[PDB]
């Protein structure tokens, strides 16, 4: 477990995280729960 | 192919680098598309140029 | 500050890129 720092972090979200798809599931008054699209765009920042 | 992701792993990890290729691409396709229209250009219609006249240096 | 700096580096790099292009356009280079 402290054989995982910053750097093990950064690479693991990476690998996992940043730019791959995803699967939702909602219930309820669900009408005002943004597309598809906007959670798929929002996996990666054109900021950096 | 592969060859698709390994150009996506190399070039859009940031950003300000996809922006410099951007440019570059444009930079260079522009003077590639010039080459072509001027090489078929000059093909198409042979000695009509300006340098083709017989006549252009004896009005001396 | 690190990561930052150099987003500040490469964002600085591409607009020196463009306005060195600006001042000079060599058509071949
Ligand atoms: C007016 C001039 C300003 C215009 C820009 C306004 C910006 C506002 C804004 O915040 O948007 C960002 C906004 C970011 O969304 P967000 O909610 O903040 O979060 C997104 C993520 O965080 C990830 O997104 P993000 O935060 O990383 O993106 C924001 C920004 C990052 O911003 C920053 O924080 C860095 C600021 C600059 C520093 C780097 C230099 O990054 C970029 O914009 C990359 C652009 C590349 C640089 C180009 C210059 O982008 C969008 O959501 C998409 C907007 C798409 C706009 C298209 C609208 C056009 C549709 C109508 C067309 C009409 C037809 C015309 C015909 C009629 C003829 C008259």
């Amino acid at each position: 477990i402290d054989a995982v720092d910053a750097s093990t972090i950064k690479r693991v979200a990476n690998r996992f995280i940043y730019d791959k798809d995803i699967a939702i599931a909602a219930m309820g008054p669900i009408q005002r729960l943004p597309d598809y699209n906007w959670f798929r765009r929002r996996t990666y920042w054109n900021r950096y | 192919g592969g060859i698709f992701e390994a150009l996506y792993k190399v070039l859009m990890r940031r950003n300000s680098v996809y922006v410099t290729f951007v440019i570059a691409g444009a930079f260079v396709g522009e003077r590639a598309v010039d080459y072509g229209v001027h090489k078929l250009w000059e093909h198409n219609n042979v000695g009509k140029r300006y340098e083709d006249i017989s006549v252009l240096g004896q009005r001396q | 500050i690190q990561p930052t700096d150099v987003k500040a580096a490469a964002m600085w790099g591409v607009a020196a890129a463009t306005g060195g292009l600006y001042l000079i356009q060599p058509w071949g280079w």
